[PDB]
C-alpha cells in the first residue's frame, strides 16, 4: 500500500468535507472563534499536534454530529469515520500505535449544537490539513 | 440558565415581535445593559432595537417583519440572548409566515 | 446463469450509490428469492474479491425496465463494497461471482457550471469558459463540444487535457456565426463515468 496515495487520499477527503460544511450556507457565516458556553465539551481551540488527538476530536465530532438528525451531518459523519480510519492506516506506518449533557442540548437546543459542531469540524479539518504538509508525530 | 419571555412567537409578515430574556451567568443575573442579542449566531441585531424593560429583563423589537428565509431543515430564525461576547446554547423560536 | 454484472453509480454530490442488476437469467427460475447481498471493507477494496461470510442484505426496488435498483444512502467515500447476488432456492443457495467497488472511483460528476462562450472579433477565436463543479476534487479533464445553432447541429468536439484549464480558444471557420456549446467533465484518471453536457452557451454578434 502507497503511503504517498494514502496522504494524498487523506488530503483529498479532508477537502471534500471542509467543501461541504462550506455548501451549508448557515454554517460558513458563524464565527468559529466566538465562544460559545454550554458547548465546551465540543473541541474548539485545542493545538492538534497528535495523531492519537486528532483521532480522538474525529470521534467527539463523530458522535455529536451522529445524534442531529440530518443526512448531511449522518453523510459529514461517515466521511469522518472514513477519515479516521485513514488517520489508523497513516498511524501504523511510522511504526506507533493508537488507545452526558449532550443529550440536553439536543433536545433543548439543536440549532446551536449543528451550528456549533459544523463550525468547530471546519476550523478542525482546515488545522489538520495546513498541518498534514509537516510530518506530523504519532 | 436563561428564560424567554415567550418562549416561541408566532407571527405573519409585516408584524411585530418581542422577546425578553433573563440571564442569569454563574449564579447572578447581569445587568440588562450588559446584555445583548444575536440572529442565528450570525449577526448582532442593531442597539437601536434594545430596549430596557427594567435592570435585568431586556427586549427586542423588531419592525416590519420579513419573511424568514429557511436554512436546510431549519425554518425559523434562532434568537439568541448573550451576556456580551459569550452567547448560550439556548434560543428563541421565531416563525414569521 | 448466475452471471450477473452489478454496476453501481454515485451521483454528482456524492451523496448516494445506486446498484443496478438484471435478473433476466433467473425470472424462469420461480419458486426462490433473489436478493442482493453486501459488505463493507473499512478501506479500499482487496487485489482479489471474496465472498465473506458475514454480510447484510439490501433492499433493492423492482424497476419498470425489469432491474433491480439498490440505493445506498448515506456512502463511505472510501469504503470497498463488496456485493453479490444470492439466490436462496429450497434446496441451497447459489452465489454469483462477488465483485468490489470504490464509490470514489464510480463517481458521474455534476456537468461543468457557468459555462460561457464568447468570439473575440480582433482575433477571429471563439473563447470558451466554465467553472468545474464543485465535486470532485480530483484533477478533472474537460471536453467540449461545439457548433452552429441551427436545425440539425453538427457537432464538433475539442479535447482538453490540461487541469488547470479554465478556457478553451477554437479557430472557427465562420466568424459571423451564432455558436452554441456545452461542456462536461471527467476525471482525469479515468475511474468514473463522464458527466451531463452543461447547460447550452450562446455567443453574440453585433
Ligand atoms: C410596528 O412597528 C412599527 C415600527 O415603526 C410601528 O410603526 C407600528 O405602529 C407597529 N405596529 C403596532 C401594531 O404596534
Amino acid at each position: 500500500v502507497p503511503i504517498q496515495k494514502v496522504q494524498d487520499d487523506t488530503k483529498t477527503l479532508i477537502k471534500t468535507i471542509v467543501t461541504r460544511i462550506n455548501d451549508i450556507s448557515h454554517t460558513q457565516s458563524v464565527s468559529a472563534k466566538q465562544r460559545v458556553t454550554g458547548l465546551d465539551f465540543i473541541p474548539g481551540l485545542h493545538p492538534i499536534l497528535s495523531l492519537s488527538k486528532m483521532d480522538q476530536t474525529l470521534a467527539v465530532y463523530q458522535q455529536v454530529l451522529t445524534s442531529l438528525p440530518s443526512q448531511n451531518v449522518l453523510q459529514i459523519a461517515n466521511d469522518l469515520e472514513n477519515l479516521r480510519d485513514l488517520l489508523h492506516l497513516l498511524a501504523f506506518s511510522k511504526s506507533c500505535s493508537l488507545p452526558e449533557s449532550l443529550d440536553g442540548v439536543l433536545e433543548a437546543s439543536l440549532y446551536s449544537t449543528e451550528v456549533v459542531a459544523l463550525s468547530r469540524l471546519q476550523g478542525s479539518l482546515q488545522d489538520i490539513l495546513q498541518q498534514l504538509d509537516v510530518s506530523p508525530e504519532c | 440558565d436563561v428564560v424567554y419571555f415567550p418562549p416561541k412567537i408566532l407571527t405573519s409578515v409585516g408584524s411585530n415581535a418581542s422577546f425578553h430574556c433573563i440571564y442569569k451567568n454563574e449564579n447572578q443575573i447581569i445587568s440588562s445593559k450588559q446584555i445583548v442579542w444575536w440572529r442565528n449566531l450570525a449577526e448582532k441585531i442593531p442597539e437601536i432595537q434594545y430596549s430596557i424593560v427594567s435592570d435585568r429583563v431586556s427586549k427586542v423589537t423588531f419592525s416590519n417583519l420579513k419573511a424568514t428565509r429557511p436554512r436546510g431543515k431549519f425554518t425559523y430564525d434562532a434568537v439568541y440572548c448573550c451576556n456580551e461576547q459569550a452567547c448560550h446554547h439556548r434560543y428563541a423560536e421565531l416563525y414569521v409566515i
